[PDB]
């Protein structure tokens, strides 16, 4: 596991280790759907012989077998277009 | 049959075309030198003007079919000789102006630029000593991309000099209205008389011109728009530190008002 | 002008600025100067557009304090919002200075000298039906000044002074003759 | 000086009311009055006692304060007052140097003059630095600053302190620079409404009307510029010809832009001077007045002239359409000119398309030729509707020029001072006369700026937009303050420009500043008699190119009913569809001439000689499904234009054609002689197409998706004939030259999958900008520069693809408008990174016959080898704003309609 | 106007003057965020105004009050006006 | 020999054209006016 804020200094760097790696992600401070997490939010793997890369921003990054990324939200509005909310499912913790 | 019309013309652009001179004067800067600068430069502009709206005027001619190629001459001449004057005019006043300036405070990082500006134009300064011809100008050795150059470092060591300005503006409190291209003028040209009648009435804004004694070494009057003239109580001694003698103009011109008052009210009452 | 001077000498008094306002052509922006010259002070007439920096504000305001000159600064109403927002600090820090009698204030990071015989006046139109493109100034920055009404002047009273001043004779008759011409003319001829 | 002519007198007669026996005395002066009558005895005016009083009252009011304002219509004598004041001051008077600004054309911060934000550094500006000009000169001189431009306060406002009772101008650095007793300043204006009262309070003024001014006065001074020998024969004729017709026009007032009088009067005039006889002059003076009306008016008054003239023409019916002939005297006849030299060769480019010369084109053609020759320099806007044929025949009559150079530049709603201005400095020479530098066109004699659209451009918060006044300002003063503190002139330029309707949203309206300076008309509609001949006249030879000598197709009574039965859908479509349901029910004939111009495509052989009328009818109806159908949103809609179809089917021949051929599929993989990847540069009409089956199909595509899933993401790709008729489409677009989409539906859907591998099939690259944190809008430039240099050099085949989470800025959409509409990005490359890059092309430029520059060759090619496509969600907000503010997004591409799939297939799934 | 108020109760429960206050306008908020920091840390007070104008800055002040560990006796007097889109996570963390 | 004409002098002979030296060093003159070295921008580039 590593945990990590939205509003950081080292969030793409500790994001490729955590793709390389085949950690389990949990990120913090989230007000939205980031542009960089749309292709690993999607499925974009193109193949290298055996194993699959996909894309974030400017490198090429093996994707691990063993990754799960989570990540929390500390206001229920912000932030979904009608585009990142089909591909993602959204949970409300809520005081009922 | 108004073709020697034309030729009276071009005849009389060619009597120009042998005669226009300068008028070369001798001056002395801080340390010991003596150039040929050159003055009366609207008398030789406005010839150059004259010669353009003539030729226009020739334009309008039918006959002017036949005798189109010397007019061409006489264009690209003219075209040529209105961008030289108008750019060593430039040369000539900034030259002026920062001459004193690095000569009395010399930091060298400064000095080196403003050596090499100053041998690029004491070397044509040198030749136009030589021959004075108006039209050896256009008959040079390329002096177009010099003039050019020479332009571009002013304006760099202008950029240099931006610190020195705002150290000066600190000093004296006035002087945040005054643009930079004034204040380099009173901080060079610290005796010269036509700039302080030039550029004190923006300064202080009830004196319009002031007066001189008769050496030229102390200021005793002070005027108004209509003409009004009030004298000093004492004579301002004028020197090279600029601020040691604007002081001295602000505080006796307030003693002068204050003693006038007195005795005024001392009479009157 | 006699609303005008007690008002902003009570101001002067309490250490703040003063405002006069109202509708256009009046009178408000040559009493300021009237006021400098019948004190003995000079006056550096501004003009307030574009939307300048605070740090050109700032190095005006650095001029005024260690000259002496009264600032009338004209047209502030027409000026970008948050440069008032930074304005109104500025003023304010001036202002401490002044009424606590400081011989050093400091903006900008400097310590400033300013000066006892200072001072720093506006004036400005409300943004009215047809007074063109203007912002509304804040709550904090209306705060720091005084305001003074300036909406009507006179017109019999300035016409027959001038004129007794001006050699000519009759000018109690003339100068009610001059402004009935006003009136009528602009009361029943069609209002283009 | 502010009055009427009515409103001065009850002035008097209060002035006598306060005032009983003191009214009246005149001016003093009179010496000054010959030097004014002197002047204007020189420059070949007129003399106007009204003029001379106007003339004095601003000499008098130029003595009373700073400033004046000259209010008054357009072209209505307001320049003229201050331009002749100037030289009959300057004959004794000492020196008046004049000094001209237009405001609203060039940026704020480079006429009032800003700082350098980082550097704190002060730029100067132009009237500052004319401001330094002024107070440099001698006591002895005098100086007229004057701002020919519209008004704003925001600007008007920032000379308070200079219209003062103070006389100062401040620097907003704390600069100060002060005005002695000379100076003054003229704004020469249209109106007041946007001033706000302290400057009207604060400065003098002077009025005009239009009751002061005479027709007449201006009539005689351009009949003294006539070359005496027709002036006998013009004055009788205007004499008692002219001023019914101009008031009659005046009462009607349905006139399409609105105009001044002096306007109207140079619109009635400038189409007139070389009439010979009487009959002549009529039609001249038709054909002057009635272009700004419309058709409900210029059929009576054309009735009400031949009328009241002599007599009438055999152009009884239709008047709009005499042809007076100077070889016989001849007044009417309208003839069709059928050209007959058609082959497939014409239709090579999707331009130079054969303009069939109907009588409409032909009056087009008798209006554009007095203004084009080379003794009548003429500015002039044609006005139509939306896709009517302003391009083409302004095109044809470039194309019978003779020494020309013409350079079209699409304006849009972008469109500045610096675009022009690079699309004139790429193809203009640099020469320095006296007076200032110049611009003269290079190997030419009189270069043609095309400017496409002038409602589009954008207004400010006050209805003044930048480009018109730059124009107006290169229009009256044929220059323009470039940057870098120099006037440059112009030499010889003319501006032709275009527009539509001012109907739509988007489309602003002309200030009458720049509508009375240049001249105009309007034409209409191809109406329905008449496309049936346009599109004869194309579907004889492209069906004929092949089958020419069988049976049923030839004999060309047939070939006309095809084409008025597609005329005959197109207006019941018309008829039953509007702009007020969605952004994009566009209909225009460019859809028409885009359908007639697909039938390249089809194996249209008819070898094996068929029925055949239902080989070549399902081909037609499948075409035109495709085409019209597949942007129509609602279901029921789809059913109601079903209906239509299948009723023009039957009621033009019995019943039952279109029955079953719902399975088929043209798609490119499968034709006749084996379409099949190289051949890297494209066919004229695209990959051609050919029949198939439904389970076929199936085999391709599986066989394709096997290959994909070799080098890619192995994919879990279902099949319902949703799909299927997706892939289908997607390749009948995609294969064509320049072809683009825009997929508007929901999200999840496939549209990304089956684009990404219809691209794999047909071996064209697929490019998509992958987005980062630092997201600029240099990025874009650069992967742009990339996609450009690609598919404009190498002849690549590209496939371009944005979605909707990449556009981060919102400058992103208005690039892409651009890039497709013309084929340049504007302001992407500089002038230094084009010859060195476009170096390599000149030989193929040299071989292929393709004339000008280089720069219109790789434009071309751009042109041809870039495909866009675009990908937005249907339900998304900002989804009406960027289909409205974008128009050419919904005019260049294709739009299909994906939203939703069946109720019968998500069974099967 | 409450400035009079807070400065009044400035100068009655604190001494030393440990009164600082900053306005919000063009170009005063990265310095803001440093005298956030700087004033969370001494101890002393703090006096933001017009939170009105720059509403697209309100999620670096949410996320710094979210961030930072203040000290005892620091108050933070914040000023703003009625205003329509105005962030909700700080309203929920405030007195009104 | 490249390599040899590399380090003796400073460029490598008939490798650039003519059209491709202003659209890459037009970014240098403003450091050559600015650090007072004359001649053509070719003789600086050599010279970095
Ligand atoms: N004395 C005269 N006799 C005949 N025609 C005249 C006379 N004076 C001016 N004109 C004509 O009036 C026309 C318009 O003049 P002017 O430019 O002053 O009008 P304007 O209203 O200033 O134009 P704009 O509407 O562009 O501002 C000119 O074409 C000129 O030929
Ligand atoms: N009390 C007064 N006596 C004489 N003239 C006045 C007086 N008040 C105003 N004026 C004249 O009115 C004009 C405008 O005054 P100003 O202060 O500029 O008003 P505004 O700023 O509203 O235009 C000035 O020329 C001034 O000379
Ligand atoms: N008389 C005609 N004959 C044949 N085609 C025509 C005729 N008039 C118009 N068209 C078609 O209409 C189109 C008009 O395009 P155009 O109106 O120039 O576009 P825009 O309105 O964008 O300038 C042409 O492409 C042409 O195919
Ligand atoms: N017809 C289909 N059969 C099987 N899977 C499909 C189909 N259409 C879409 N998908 C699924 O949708 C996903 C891709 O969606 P995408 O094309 O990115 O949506 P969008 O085009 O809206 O961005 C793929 O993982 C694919 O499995
Ligand atoms: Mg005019």
């Amino acid at each position: 596991l590593e945990v990590i804020n939205q509003q950081d200094s080292n969030f793409i760097t500790a994001l490729e280790l955590a793709v390389r790696f085949g950690k389990t992600l949990i990120i913090q401070e989230m007000d939205g759907v980031e542009p960089v997490l749309y292709p690993l939010l999607r499925r974009d793997l193109v193949a290298q012989g055996p194993r699959y890369v996909v894309q974030i921003g400017d490198k090429i990054i093996d994707y691990n077998e063993e990754f799960r990324l989570f990540l929390s939200t500390r206001n229920p509005n912000p932030f979904i277009p009608p585009d990142a909310a089909s591909i993602v499912t959204e949970v409300n913790f809520t005081t009922t | 049959q108004g073709e020697v019309t034309i030729r009276e013309a071009l005849r009389e652009l060619d009597l120009w075309g042998v005669g226009a001179v300068f008028t070369l004067i001798d001056y002395e800067d801080s340390q010991s030198r003596t150039m040929k600068l050159i003055k009366d430069w609207k008398d030789i502009v406005n010839q150059v003007g004259d010669n353009r709206c003539l030729l226009q005027s020739l334009k309008d001619s039918p006959y002017y079919k036949g005798f189109e190629d010397k007019v061409s001459i006489w264009e690209r001449k003219l075209a040529e000789l209105d961008e030289y004057l108008q750019n060593l005019n430039h040369i000539q006043r900034k030259w002026v102006y920062l001459e004193p300036i690095f000569g009395r405070g010399a930091l060298p990082k400064e000095q080196t630029r403003f050596n090499r500006v100053d041998e690029d134009f004491r070397s044509i300064m040198t030749d136009i000593k030589k021959d004075n011809r108006v039209t050896t100008l256009t008959t040079h050795a390329g002096i177009r991309n010099s003039l050019l150059t020479i332009l571009d470092q002013l304006q760099r060591c202008q950029r240099s000099l931006n610190e020195f300005l705002e150290e000066k503006r600190s000093a004296f409190p006035r002087f945040y209205f005054i643009g930079d291209d004034d204040l380099l003028e009173i901080l060079g040209q610290s005796t010269n008389p036509s700039v302080i009648q030039s550029h004190l009435k923006k300064l202080f804004a009830g004196i319009n011109s002031v007066c001189f004694d008769e050496k030229s070494k102390h200021i005793t009057a002070m005027k108004s728009l209509e003409g009004e003239v009030v004298p000093f109580k004492n004579k301002v001694p004028l020197s090279n530190n600029v601020e040691t003698w604007l002081n001295d103009l602000a505080l006796e011109m307030k003693k002068t008002l204050e003693q006038l008052l007195k005795e005024c009210v001392t009479t009157g009452r | 002008t006699d609303k005008c001077y007690l008002t902003l000498t009570q101001a002067m008094k309490m250490g703040l600025g003063g405002n006069p306002y109202g509708p256009a052509g009046t009178g408000k922006t040559e009493s300021v100067k009237a006021l400098g010259g019948l004190l003995g002070r000079q006056v550096l007439v501004f003009n307030c557009d574009e939307g300048i920096d605070v740090k050109s504000m700032g190095r005006i305001f650095v001029g005024l304090v260690k000259c002496g000159a009264w600032g009338c600064f004209d047209e502030f109403n027409r000026l970008e919002e948050s440069v008032l927002s930074a304005v109104s600090m500025q003023i304010q820090t001036i202002q401490d200075a002044l009424k606590n009698h400081r011989t050093v204030c400091e903006l900008l990071g400097k310590e400033v000298e300013v000066n006892s015989n200072s001072g720093i006046f506006i004036t400005m139109n409300p943004a009215g039906k047809g007074y063109g493109g203007r912002q509304k100034l804040p709550d904090n920055l209306k705060q720091l000044f005084r305001p003074v009404a300036m909406s009507h002047p006179d017109n019999e009273l300035i016409a027959e002074v001038i004129l007794y001043s001006e050699g000519f004779k009759d000018a109690k008759v003339l100068s009610r003759k001059l402004v009935a011409i006003f009136n009528l003319s602009r009361e029943l001829l069609t209002p283009q | 000086s502010k009055f009427t002519f009515t409103d001065c007198t009850r002035f008097d007669a209060l002035i006598k009311d306060v005032f009983p026996g003191i009214e009246l005395k005149e001016v003093e002066y009179d010496e000054l009055s010959a030097a004014l009558k002197q002047v204007f005895e020189e420059a070949n005016y007129e003399i106007i006692p009204n003029q001379i009083k106007k003339a004095l009252e601003l000499y008098e009011q130029l003595c009373q304060r700073m400033g004046v304002v000259i209010v008054g219509p357009s072209g209505a004598g307001k320049s003229t007052l201050w331009r002749m004041l100037r030289a009959a001051l300057c004959k004794t008077g000492k020196v008046v140097k004049q000094y001209t600004m237009n405001p609203k054309a060039m940026p704020r911060y480079q006429l009032l003059g800003h700082i350098d934000m980082d550097t704190r550094e002060w730029s100067d500006g132009v009237l500052t630095n004319s401001a330094r000009q002024v107070v440099r000169e001698p006591q002895d001189v005098s100086s007229w600053i004057i701002c020919d431009g519209d008004i704003d306060p925001e600007w008007i406002e920032s000379l308070n302190s200079v219209l003062d009772d103070n006389r100062l101008l401040t620097m907003p650095s704390g600069e100060r620079i002060q005005f002695g007793p000379n100076v003054n300043f003229v704004f020469e204006t249209h109106d007041l409404s946007c001033a706000s009262p302290a400057t009207i309070s604060r400065m003098g003024m002077i009025f005009l009307s239009d009751e002061e001014t005479d027709l007449n006065s201006l009539i005689k001074s351009w009949l003294r510029n006539q070359p005496a020998e027709y002036r006998n024969n013009l004055e009788n004729w205007i004499g008692d010809y002219f001023e019914k017709a101009l008031q009659w026009v005046l009462k009607q007032n349905d006139y399409v832009v609105e105009t001044s009088l002096v306007g109207t009067v140079m619109n009635g005039l400038s189409h007139l001077h070389g009439c010979r006889d009487h009959d002549e002059f009529i039609i001249n003076l038709i054909r002057g007045l009635g272009g700004n009306l419309n058709m409900k008016s210029r059929l009576e008054f054309t009735k009400e002239v031949f009328h009241w003239a002599r007599e009438s023409p055999p152009d009884f019916h239709k008047p709009m359409d005499t042809y007076y002939d100077s070889t016989r005297g001849r007044l009417a006849t309208y003839v069709l000119k059928k050209p007959e030299d058609l082959t497939a060769d014409d239709f090579s480019n999707g331009l130079t398309l054969p303009v069939i010369q109907t009588p409409d084109m032909q009056r087009g053609l008798d209006y554009f030729k007095p203004w084009l020759s080379s003794d009548t320099k003429q500015p002039f806007i044609l006005v139509g509707p939306e896709g009517c044929g302003k391009g083409m025949l302004l095109r044809y009559a470039f194309s019978q020029l003779r020494s020309t150079q013409i350079a079209t530049v699409h304006c849009s709603a972008q469109t500045t001072s610096r675009h022009l201005l690079q699309k004139l400095s790429q193809t203009c020479m640099v020469i320095s006369t006296n007076t200032g530098r110049v611009y003269r066109p290079k190997d030419c004699e009189r270069l043609v700026l095309y400017l496409k659209d002038i409602n589009l451009p954008k207004l400010d918060k006050w209805g003044t937009s930048t480009l018109v006044a730059f124009l107006q300002q290169v229009l009256t003063y044929q220059g323009f303050y470039d940057e870098n503190l120099e006037w440059v002139g112009l030499e010889n330029i003319q501006i032709v420009a275009s527009m539509s309707a001012g109907g739509r949203l988007g489309r602003h309206k002309l200030t009458t500043r720049f509508t009375s300076i240049v001249r105009l008309c309007s034409i209409d509609y191809p109406e329905r008699e008449q496309l049936q001949t346009i599109y004869g006249a194309y579907l004889e030879p492209v069906l004929h190119k092949n089958l020419k000598n069988h049976s049923i197709w030839g004999s060309s009574s047939k070939i006309y009913l095809l084409a008025g039965s597609m005329v005959q859908v197109y207006e019941q479509v018309r008829a039953k569809f509007t702009v007020d349901d969605y952004s994009h029910y566009f209909f225009t004939p460019c859809i028409l001439t885009q359908w007639v111009l697909g039938l390249f495509r089809y194996d249209l052989e008819g070898g094996s000689s068929n029925h055949p009328l239902d080989y070549v009818l399902e081909i037609v109806a499948y075409e035109a499904r495709r085409l019209f159908r597949d942007k129509i949103v609602g279901a029921k809609e789809l059913h109601l234009f079903d209906i239509i179809l299948t009723s023009v089917f039957q009621g033009d021949w019995g019943s039952d054609i279109l029955d079953n051929m719902s399975d088929s599929f043209y798609v490119t993989w499968g034709a006749r002689h084996n379409s099949g990847a190289p051949g890297q540069p494209l066919p004229p009409h695209g990959k051609p197409l050919g029949k198939l089956n439904s389970t076929d199909l199936k085999d391709v595509i599986k066989k394709g998706l096997i290959h994909y899933g070799r080098d890619n993401q192995n994919l879990d790709i279902l099949l319902f004939h949703e799909v299927l008729e997706y892939m289908s489409r997607i390749d009948r677009v995609l294969s064509f030259p320049g072809g683009s989409l825009l997929l508007a539906g929901r999200s999840g859907v496939g549209r990304r999958t089956i684009t990404s591998l219809v691209s794999h099939m047909h071996g064209a690259v697929l490019f998509s900008p992958k987005i980062s944190r630092g997201y600029e809008l240099k990025q874009f430039k650069n992967d742009l520069k990339h996609v450009l240099q690609l598919a404009g050099i190498e002849a690549q085949q590209v496939v371009l693809l944005l979605e909707d989470y990449q556009f981060v800025h919102p400058t992103f959409l208005e690039m892409i408008n651009s890039l497709l509409s013309s084929g340049e990005v504007p302001g992407l490359y500089t002038l230094e990174e084009l010859e060195p890059l476009l170096l390599p092309l000149k030989d193929q430029a040299s071989q292929d016959g393709f004339f000008g520059p280089v720069f219109n060759y790789f434009t071309y090619r751009i042109q041809q080898n870039l495909h866009i496509v675009l990908i937005m969600d249907s339900a998304n907000s900002n989804f009406m704003i960027n289909c409205e503010s974008n128009p050419a997004l919904h005019k260049k591409c294709q739009v299909l309609w994906m939203e939703g799939w069946s109720n019968s297939s998500m069974k099967k799934i | 106007d409450p400035s009079q108020e807070l400065q009044e109760l400035a100068n009655a429960e604190r001494s030393g003057e440990c009164y600082h206050q900053v306005a919000m306008g063009q170009g005063q908020a990265d310095l803001a965020i440093q005298m956030l920091k700087e004033c969370a840390r001494n101890g002393d007070w703090l006096c933001l105004k017009n939170l009105h104008l720059v509403v697209s800055w309100l999620p670096v002040l949410e996320k710094e009050l979210n961030t930072l560990q203040p000290k005892d006796t620091f108050r933070l007097w914040l000023t703003a006006e009625v205003h329509p889109n105005f962030t909700p996570i700080l309203l929920q963390s405030s007195l009104k």
